[PDB]
């Protein structure tokens, strides 16, 4: 019981670490999304 | 080598007997307390 509980807890906080990792990667790709939108805007101006 | 050099071939008579040593620290160990059942209590991720 203690063995399975410890493996459960290790799986738990490893999942929590990976969740923090992917949330940081999303929070860092947001800025390049907005900058790419800005250059699409300027591309539309020169298109017109 | 020495000039002191005691010289008597005879069995020395016994003086003291061997008893339990009268110490009470450190033939013993150091106690540890631990259980995984403290790892049950976690936080509810609520804000984001």
């Amino acid at each position: 019981k203690r063995l399975n509980e410890t493996q459960r807890q290790n799986q738990l906080d490893e999942i929590k670490n990976s969740v923090g990792l992917t949330f940081k990667k999303k929070q860092e790709v947001e800025k390049s999304i907005n900058d790419s939108e800005k250059r699409l805007k300027h591309a539309m101006t020169e298109s017109t | 080598e020495n000039s002191l050099s005691t010289t008597s071939k005879s069995k020395r008579q016994v003086i003291v007997p061997v008893c339990m040593p009268k110490i009470h620290y450190s033939p013993l160990k150091t106690g540890l307390c631990y259980d995984v059942r403290m790892r049950y209590h976690a936080k509810i991720f609520t804000s984001y």
